[PDB]
């Protein structure tokens, strides 16, 4: 019996918000990026430092820690850009038209731009960023959607299933709180999980690019990123 | 002999 | 629009109405078949369906009402979800089995890649399988792909009204459980359910997307002008 | 567009 389901609503949103990892930094140069090499150099220290955050963090989603290490690596190996993506998407909220890498990183599309194939990606990040701050989203509900894209991402490739219900009523909780009627509760709810669907792209389109800056092999890339990415291929 | 099975233990 | 107007039981009678056609495939059992042969066929049938749902796009209540630049964008998008989701639904109650056509049922062991993304649609299958989706709920959520997959990615103001569309088959969809005698709390956690699995449609239809890309360079399996052309928008 | 031609009737 896992003591995720034992857990009421607002002890799931306490939990994930405790859970939080902090926003890091990326490099004090103050040269703004221009090239493959500089964006990506930066992009991927940054990834890789977060990477070992969101490895704890996963670990204290309520529902994580029941699975066997081998179920929470796949999960982990599925959901990892995801998460980096839906991570800097609200971040970037509160900066239209940027994206807030990191506090002291913020790229526009005129950047993208200068790497071949980045711009398409960047530009579906800012549309997402620009749809979460029409929507007003809240940290509260932020948190329980990256919950969801970690358990949901790999779970066909019982348990991760009553855990995801357990989060979609944490949701719904948030909403009724918040004042919503019923009908823009669940008219939400499907907004919010429909964007999953975007962020998925967006993860798959990224993981192509990836691939092929891997095999450039110019841009240095740690141990632990190239395992990440050689899961999916 | 994932650097992930590792970080997942501590 | 007449989109807007209509109530969650006028939608789903429309959304059945719209359905297309299931299509046979040029499969004979008396026939040897390669790698190449068998794949023929599935892009022979694709391209075939394609038509259809091109048909039954322009039946979606409120899609007619958008640019023909965006029916487009929209079809090109999501081309590969829809006739992925149809054939996850026609599988449904075929165990271990993938019913591309009524006389073509396929395996896991049949191909070389295309395994994975096999397995992928018999798991969807499956899942759909032990949720009992119903079709009901079905055809609304080959809908809601076919207005959301290409909404961030295009006057704005169209946007809004697939938002509104999209929220109206939010409706029907809880209309249909509460009908079912789901509570509420059921009701919303089987919306969730849905909407999750759409991510996963996501998935297959972006790993076979780039899948169909080799097969294309590879210029060994046949593919029709039109299927190009759906390909080269995603590229 | 053969997809553009279709759509329009
Ligand atoms: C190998 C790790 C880099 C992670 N990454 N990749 C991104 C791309 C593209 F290269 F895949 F196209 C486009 C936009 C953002 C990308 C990120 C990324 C996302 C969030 C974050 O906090 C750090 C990142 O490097
Ligand atoms: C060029 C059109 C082929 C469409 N297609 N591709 C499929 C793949 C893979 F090759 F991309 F990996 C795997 C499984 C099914 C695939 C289909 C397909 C799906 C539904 C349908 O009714 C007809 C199809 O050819």
């Amino acid at each position: 019996n896992s003591l995720a389901l034992s857990l009421t609503a607002d002890q799931m949103v306490s939990a994930l918000l405790d859970a939080e990892p902090p926003i890091l930094y990326s490099e004090y140069d103050p040269t703004r990026p221009f090239s493959e090499a500089s964006m990506m150099g930066l992009l991927t220290n940054l990834a890789d430092r977060e990477l070992v955050h969101m490895i704890n963090w996963a670990k204290r989603v309520p529902g994580f820690v029941d699975l066997t290490l081998h179920d929470q690596v796949h999960l982990l190996e599925c959901a990892w850009l995801e998460i980096l993506m839906i991570g800097l998407v609200w971040r970037s909220m509160e900066h239209p038209g940027k994206l807030l890498f990191a506090p002291n990183l913020l790229l526009d599309r005129n950047q993208g731009k200068c790497v071949e194939g980045m711009v398409e990606i960047f530009d579906m990040l800012l549309a997402t960023s620009s749809r979460f701050r029409m929507m007003n989203l809240q940290g509260e509900e932020f948190v329980c959607l990256k919950s969801i894209i970690l358990l949901n991402s790999g779970v066909y490739t019982d348990h991760i299933h009553r855990v995801l219900d357990k989060i979609t009523d944490t949701l719904i909780h948030l909403m009724a709180k918040a004042g919503l009627t019923l009908q823009q509760q669940h008219q939400r709810l499907a907004q919010l999980l429909l964007i999953l669907s975007h962020i998925r792209h967006m993860s798959n389109k990224g993981m192509e690019h990836l691939y092929s800056m891997k095999c450039k092999n110019v841009v240095p890339l740690s141990d632990l990123l190239l395992e990440m990415l050689d899961a999916h291929r | 002999h994932k650097i992930l099975h590792r970080l997942l233990q501590d």
